[PDB]
This record gives C-alpha cells, structure tokens and sequence, in this order.
C-alpha cells in the first residue's frame, strides 16, 4: 500500500484553518466494522515524533483538542483550530494496518 | 511505557553493525516491536517487526538480504544486524513498540550512523 | 451472509488494541456459528458463539468466551485458570418489523460505551 | 457513578434518531437500576435495567422495547409485544481491569460488525 499526502510545505502563516489533505491509493476500511485505519504524527526536527490522532478521527491523552481529523475512504483531512507558537514541523501520515507505510512532508 | 535506545557508531565499510534496543517496561507477551528506519529527510519507511503471536520474522520488501531480527526474552531487549551498508545508513534508525495491529505510540531516542 | 474473517478495531481499555477473529465450522446439532482468534494453542484462544433458531418467537444469541493463561509451576503447558464470559440474547417475536430490531441492536451497541456502563464493568461499582 | 440523564446519538439504520433517557428508581429489594423515556404513559416506553452483583460478578442488564397499537373501539392505546434484550456479564474475583474492559468493549464493537447486523436486522443463520 502506497500513500500520497499534501503538496510538500504550506504557507502557514498564523491562526489560519490550514488543513493537510491526504489521500490513499486504496481504501483503508479493512476493519469490518466501519473504522479507519491511519495515524497522523508531528515530528519536531530535533527528537523522536509523537503520534496524535489514530483511527483517523480519535484523540489520544495529551492532545489538545485543537486537532481534529475527518475520515473516508481514502481522503482524508487533518483540520488543526489554527496555528500556534509551537504546532510547527513535519507532520506524518501512516496506514498501520498489516503492512505499514509512511509518506509525505509538511 | 519506555524503551531506550543505545549509542551511535560510524564505523565504515559494510560488514557488519549491531544496533540494539533496550525495551523496558513491558513484556513480548502481545505487544510488537517495529524498526522503523527514518533515512533523511522526509520518506522514513518501515523495516519489520517481532511478533510472538504473528510469526516474529516478518520483512519490508527490498530489504531482506541486510537486515535479520532477533530478540531473546531474558533481557527483555531486541538488536538487530546490518550485513552492508553503502548510503542506505543514511542516518538514524528508529526503535518503537505498540499493540498487534495498532499504531506506533512510543518510540525511543534514536541513534545515528 | 455467510462467515468471513472479521477483524474488529477500536478494542481495548485504551482503546487501540484490534483482534482478527476466523470462522472455525458450524456445528451441525443445534446451528451455533463459531468464530475464533488465532492463538496457536486451541485451549488458551478467545471464541465467539453466535446462532439465531426457527419458532413462538426468534431467539438470538450470542456468547464470548476468553481465557486468561497462567503458567503453572513445575510444567511447561499453560493451564486455563481463569474464564470471562459473557451471554447476549434478542427475543423478538414474528409480527415484529425490522426497524424496531435495528433500534434495539444500536440502542444496546451504544449503551455499552455510556459513560454508565463505563463504570458498571470496568469498576463494577453499581449504580446508586 | 450515580445514575445521570443518558443521551446516545446515532441510533438506527438512519443513524439519526437520537434517544434521551433517565433514571427512575432504584429498587431495594433486587438492588436493580432503572433508566427511561418520558412518552406520557405508565407503559409504552422504552426502559433499561442495569444490575452489579456481589459474590463471581456478575452484571445484568436488561432492555424492554414495548411498541403501540390503536386497539378497535378503545380510547386508550395497548401494548401489542415488546422486544426483549438480555446481556449478563459473570467475571469471576481475580480478574483484572483490562480483562473486563476487554470483554465489553468486543461485545460492544462486534455488535455493529456485518455479521451480527446482517444476523439480526435480516434474521438469518449463519
């Protein structure tokens, strides 16, 4: 399973609605029932990343809720409640079902 | 929750490297260690995993010939071998640990080659 | 329908554990589909029982059955010591449409994942 | 947790129909709970009754899906029949806490899973 995301880096500026769009070359609905299989993770340059929101529209403890993500098939959405001072950085998209995969940048 | 990762080496020529994971804080009864190889820059692609309940010897393609995985269960740690390394040992190799089929939750410190 | 591999997600306290479950035959004798985890070992794995019968009225059910291993001292072969279980059954009768069956599917589905519930299992405090 | 107002959302094929429901009464001798609707009738509503135990656990809970019917000359309305719903929960004393959130929470899920809609919605073996 191949993944494709967003064009490399956006312009953010600040306290914009920028949302990364990423699309999947096959749909990720391999879970009977109806939950998607991706994870979205932010990656300072210095250490090691984090992971922030998996089955494409859950939190996990330690979050806050500015982030949310929208689910479907294969295009999805990672909508944040504006920009910051530290929400910068690459930010990763992953399908970790049977076979992982990676892929993209900012 | 919490592994540790240990040292970075540059040695040269691609005979042989051991790179080891101390994992602490759980056990292999379930959960799955992955060695998700960061390269540089963007594109950080998967390498494999040890599973005891999925077989424990599962590999990304185009990478069986120099990569092998072993993990003993007395020191609770993993380390795994590199038999060449010509560019590919760009930069640092990731260790990280989560559930069968769930996603990467905690990953260690890395270490650089 | 008939049985597939079904792998549920979204399992767990913390929610992100998922188990892939197999169909293991049917019995012939009384009709109860059976759905298994695959564990390597027939008597430490989790099982899934599910059969609805022919009339008064239908009767659905549905009972999950995990062991927790234990490794016995002096041996090799883990022992089944302890046992969850757990038992469902649906009672509709003939005249009923299948818009009520549906509402109470879902409405029971849900009621599993209040914050009631939450704390009636988990913490087996009742409620007051 | 005392009993409090419950709401679900996304109830029904539709997944529209939402339900709001609250307690009424906890009954002494049984040590029973109860939950329901306000539908402006002693009977036709839907109720919900959640049970601990204490020894071998065991948890009950109950659900009573009455329906209505304009009966032939009557001003009142009469139940015609009610769905039932039964799920009984017998962990036993050693158990642990991710075992037993384990357990509801694959009951749970695998209750929306095709197999099982397909099994109740249809009424069909499999």
């Amino acid at each position: 399973i191949v993944m494709s995301q967003s064009p490399s880096s956006l312009a953010v500026s600040i306290g914009e609605k920028v949302t990364l769009t990423c699309k999947s070359s096959q749909s990720l609905l391999f879970s009977s029932n109806q939950k998607n299989y991706l994870a979205w993770y932010q990656q300072n340059p210095g250490q090691s990343p984090k992971l922030l929101i998996y089955w494409a529209s859950t939190r996990e403890s330690g979050v806050p809720d500015r982030f949310t993500g929208s689910g479907s098939g294969t295009d999805f959405t990672l909508t944040i409640s504006s920009v910051k001072a530290e929400d910068l950085a690459i930010y990763y998209c992953q399908q970790y079902f049977r076979y992982p995969a990676f892929g993209g940048g900012t | 929750v919490q592994l540790q990762q240990s040292g970075p080496e540059l040695v040269k020529s691609g005979t042989s490297v051991k790179l080891s994971c101390k994992a602490s804080g759980y056990s292999f009864t379930d959960h799955s260690l992955h060695w998700v190889k960061q390269s540089h820059g963007e594109s950080l692609e998967w390498i494999g995993y040890f599973s005891p309940n999925n077989g424990g010897t599962i590999y990304n393609q185009k990478f069986m010939g120099k990569a092998t995985l072993t993990v003993d269960r007395s020191s609770s740690t993993a380390y795994m071998d590199l038999h060449n390394l010509t560019s590919a040992d760009s930069a640092v190799y990731f260790c990280s640990t989560g559930w069968d089929y769930g996603p990467f939750d905690s990953w260690g410190q890395g270490t650089t080659l | 329908a008939k049985l597939e591999t079904v792998t549920l997600g979204f399992i767990g306290k913390d929610g992100k554990q998922t188990l892939v479950l197999n169909p293991r035959g049917v019995n012939p004798t009384n009709g109860v589909a059976s759905l298994s985890q695959a564990g390597a070992v027939p008597a430490l794995e989790k099982r899934v029982t599910v059969s609805v019968s022919q009339p008064k009225n239908y009767k659905v059910q549905v009972k999950i059955q995990n062991p927790t291993a234990c490794t016995a001292n002096g041996s090799c072969d883990p022992s089944v010591t302890r046992q969850a279980y757990a038992d469902v059954t649906f009672s509709f009768t003939q005249y009923s449409t299948d818009e009520e069956r549906a509402f109470v599917r879902t409405e029971l589905a849900a009621l599993l994942a209040s914050p009631l519930l939450i704390d009636a299992i988990d913490q087996l405090n009742p409620a007051y």
